């Protein structure tokens, strides 16, 4: 099971070389060689059965991770106002590193998220950042919101996924209000476009059965386009004047990278013709291998070439890697296994230089030597969790999900923008319907494939790709609102 | 001391509105005096869509507080098109809020907008100042992706010129003088060589480039940067790997390395056995391409072991 995949400790340590031509990245680079390095050597070997004397025990203090989110239903201080538009990736971030971490919230508190977020959705359409009389609705908060609501909501009347169902029509209207005809998005009116927003819409059209022809229309150009030569994906395509051509805006990027393959991903699963536009999906896991770092800087992720390993890169570039993988199965299958990325030498990053220091505030962090945050206390668990679970997308878990889809029950059919902008007739809605329902709920653990390093003590929940919640959240969430059982 | 708001002559007539999140909210947040104060006025200016002065005002109070606030910047940007406000003042502000280390995917948003609004007829002057702007950190990522937005966008109107284009690529070229691991100079120059639409595809242009990069690789042979951009070329514009292999091969073991490699080198460079097994397996040698992808997952890329291996099996 680890043949392909050695430990950090097992392999010799030694800094990029400098082939005698100092530079900016090189100082920087260096510098956080010796800083992670350092940390390694203090700490004592989590495949050792027996742990060293006088080092420190790497094992995931789960109870010091617990009570750093703990805040969140207390109160945050002051200088957490750079993040008031973003409440809902607050709430996001400690529901879901609860989730991954085993930890229950009771009824009462998840009462409390729920109503919180309510206050958050617009009738008009989408949530924003903040309640819905001091911010406008926008797509990656609306995303967030989505997503607490699948990890506390429930389908009572105080569940808030009832008030999900009625809010359909006016969040695919709010959808379309962001559509721009090359296939991009504005995140909210006035706003940015770039695949966060198309990677962000398209997570929750597809739980909520707000999919439609119009809704996709040039979504699969705009993010194919933004690979880069280097097989990762750039924020964003310019087209030049439907386009003549689309041009990629920038580098390959980790967090981009994620949303592109994910986005692309959800796309395949909707049967319009010709689409989606294919990726290069071969360069993609080329790309995202050669961001796992070197032992010497612990085997963490960086997000893009010649820049630093952080540990939320674990989930960005880490939970992309099954997806690319799929994809290339796919591809070798229409022309007609070993770990993909290092699955131990990622574990030990989390466990040994993403945690913060013992008997401290607890939480996870960038690298040794910054603070620890919500986010990179999500992102590091949710990576944590891809490496520690072999998860793959599986043809006949599909298949399975094809033959108990009920196509006569479901929610109110989107009413569209413009005339001609649904699908043609029932049969092709449903078809629809079926395919995207058995697609998002076709990703599994495979049997055997667990790896847990440092023992079992330090094993977390299983995420779901492409969506990142819990498959015991994805599943009832998702049957809520195609009105399956 | 701070004054408040409901104490103020200029103010006297807005009744302030409160944040309604309701009675026990998740993630509340502890906000100053003086941010709570301007959120409660801001609620009652958006409220009644007052378009002024005062507004104007407010919105950079709390933009300062907040470079993340979406939607007081897009109330902000709505008052500068209502009341007719200079955009180019404006534009000195947002050069302000860089110093002052205020910053935000919102803030660039902003100024994008204006921008385009503006539609300069030579952006000649914005060009240079996003140059300047990357001393503090010349891999910025919102800096990097506007300055392709300012080209592509304002090339699709017709308004830069082939001498703009020109010291554009010596500006690309001293950046990856100065630091040639600099990944982001290595995207633009992508763009201005290869990817643009107005970009010269010629026999010249393609010699010229191959002796950029492999100059650039002799000059630092574990730049990582200089490899990906060899290998995105060779593959866009579909040119074999064998005639290209005397350069590359002495790092296994047109610009040639230099005769004893550059100290601090050892041998094998990682993507230089890439280069060679994509080589054999180019001249159908899957045979030789597996023994290379072997040793890379056992002997020299060790972290990368499976990738290598899952190659390895390919080969059959
Ligand atoms: C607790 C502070 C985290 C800051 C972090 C994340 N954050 C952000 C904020 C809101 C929603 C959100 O959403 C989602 F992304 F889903 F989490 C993300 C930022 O704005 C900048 N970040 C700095 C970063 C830390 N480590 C790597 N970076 C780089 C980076 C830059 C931009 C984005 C975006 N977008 C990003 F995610 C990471
Ligand atoms: C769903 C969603 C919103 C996904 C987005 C995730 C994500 C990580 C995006 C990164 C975007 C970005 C501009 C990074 C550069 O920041 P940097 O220069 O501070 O960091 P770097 O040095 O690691 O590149
Ligand atoms: O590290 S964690 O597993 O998250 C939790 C902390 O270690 C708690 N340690 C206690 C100290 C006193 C004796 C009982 C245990
Ligand atoms: O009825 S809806 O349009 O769905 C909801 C309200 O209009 C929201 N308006 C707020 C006013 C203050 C600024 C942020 C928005
Ligand atoms: O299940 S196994 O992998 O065989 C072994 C256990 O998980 C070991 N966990 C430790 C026990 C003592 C306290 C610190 C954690
Ligand atoms: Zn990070």
């Amino acid at each position: 099971a680890t043949e392909f995949t050695p430990s950090v400790y097992s392999l010799v340590s030694k800094p990029l070389p400098s082939n005698s031509r100092p530079s900016a990245t090189l100082d920087e680079q260096a510098e956080t060689e010796d800083l992670i390095s350092q940390l390694f050597d203090l700490t004592a070997d989590p495949n050792a059965l027996v742990s060293e004397h006088g080092k420190r025990y790497s094992g995931l203090r789960k109870q010091e991770h617990t009570q750093f989110l703990a805040s969140s239903f207390f109160q945050l201080p002051g200088k957490f106002v750079s993040l008031d538009a973003s409440r809902p990736w607050l709430v996001f971030w400690t529901v879901h590193s609860l989730d991954l971490l085993g930890v229950a919230l009771d009824q009462g508190t998840k009462d409390r998220v729920v109503s919180t977020l309510l206050h958050f959705l617009s009738p008009k359409g989408g949530f924003g950042g903040g309640p819905a009389n001091s911010q406008i609705p926008h797509l990656l908060p609306t995303y967030a919101s989505v997503c607490s609501l699948a990890i506390a909501g429930n389908d009572s009347s105080t569940g808030g996924w009832k008030d999900l169902a009625a809010a359909r029509q006016s969040i695919y209207e709010f959808f379309m209000r962001c559509k721009r005809p090359d296939g991009g998005f504005v995140v909210c009116e006035g706003g940015e476009v770039d695949v966060r927003g198309t990677y962000c819409l398209l997570v929750v059209a597809t739980l909520l059965d707000i999919i439609t022809p119009e809704l996709l229309h040039n979504v699969d150009k705009f993010v194919s386009a933004c690979q880069t030569y280097e097989g990762g994906f750039a924020c964003a395509s310019f087209p030049f004047p439907e386009p003549s051509c689309r041009v990629s805006m920038a580098e390959a990027h980790g967090g981009y990278t994620s949303c592109s393959l994910n986005s692309h991903f959800l796309l395949t699963s909707v049967p319009l013709p010709s689409f989606p536009l294919s990726i290069d999906a071969n360069a993609a896991l080329r790309w995202t291998v050669l961001q796992q770092g070197e032992p010497i800087e612990g085997g963490g992720f960086r997000g893009r070439t010649n820049k630093l390993v952080d540990g939320c890169y674990s989930w960005w570039v880490g939970g992309g890697a099954p997806v690319a993988e799929e994809l290339v199965r796919r591809e070798k299958s229409r022309k007609v296994i070993p770990p993909i990325f290092n699955r131990v030498a990622l574990q030990e990053f989390t466990l040994v230089a993403a945690q913060q220091d013992p008997g401290s505030t607890g939480g996870l962090r960038d690298k040794p030597g910054k603070r620890p945050d919500q986010y990179h206390t999500c992102n590091n668990l949710s990576g944590l969790s891809i490496a520690q679970h072999k998860m793959s997308h599986s043809p006949s878990t599909v298949s399975s999900n094809r033959l108990k889809f009920d196509a006569s029950k479901g929610l109110p059919a989107v009413k569209p923008v413009a005339p001609g902008g649904g699908w043609k007739n029932e049969d092709e809605r449903q078809n629809a319907r079926r395919e995207i329902w058995a697609n998002a709920l076709g990703w599994i653990e495979e049997e055997g494939g667990e790896i847990i390093v440092g023992g079992k003590d330090n094993r977390i929940n299983t995420t779901t790709p492409v969506f990142n919640i819990l498959g015991l959240r994805l599943k009832p969430f998702i049957n809520y609102f195609y009105c399956q059982e | 001391t701070y004054i408040p708001m409901s104490q103020r002559r200029s103010w006297a007539d807005v009744k302030p509105i409160m944040q309604d999140d309701g009675p026990n909210p998740v993630v509340p947040i502890m906000y100053s005096e003086e941010y709570k104060d301007a959120m409660d006025y801001f609620r009652a200016i958006a409220a009644k869509e007052e378009k002024s002065e005062r507004a104007l005002e407010l919105t950079e109070i709390i933009v300062r507080m907040n470079p993340a606030h979406y939607t007081v910047w897009q109330y902000r940007f709505s008052l500068l098109t209502s009341l007719n406000k200079s955009l180019e003042d404006e534009l000195r502000l947002m050069n302000e809020f860089a110093v002052q280390n205020l910053k935000s995917y919102q803030v660039w948003h902003h100024r994008l907008l204006l921008l385009d609004r503006i539609s300069p007829q030579d952006p000649v002057s914005e060009i240079e100042y996003i140059h300047g702007s990357l001393l503090p950190d010349p891999k910025n990522y919102h800096t990097w992706a506007y300055l392709h937005w300012l080209y592509s966008h304002f090339s699709t109107l017709g308004r830069i010129s082939e001498a703009q284009w020109g010291s554009e690529l010596d500006w690309c070229n001293e950046m990856l003088r100065v630091d040639g691991r600099n990944n982001s100079a290595w995207g633009w120059r992508w763009y201005l060589r290869v990817s643009r639409p107005g970009a010269e595809t010629s026999s010249r242009s393609l010699q010229d480039e191959l002796i950029y990069i492999l100059k650039s690789i002799h000059l630092i042979p574990h730049n990582v940067s200089a490899w990906n951009y060899l290998r995105g070329f060779l593959k866009h514009f579909s040119l074999p790997l064998v005639p290209i292999l005397p350069a590359i091969l002495p790092y296994t073991a047109f610009p040639m390395p230099s005769d004893p490699l550059p100290e601090d080198t050892p041998l094998p460079v990682p993507l230089a056995l890439e280069y060679l097994a994509d080589s054999f397996i180019e001249q159908n040698r899957v045979d030789d391409a597996a023994k290379v992808f072997e040793k890379l997952s056992s002997e020299y890329d060790q972290m990368r072991a499976g990738y290598w291996e899952f190659r390895r099996r390919e080969c059959a």
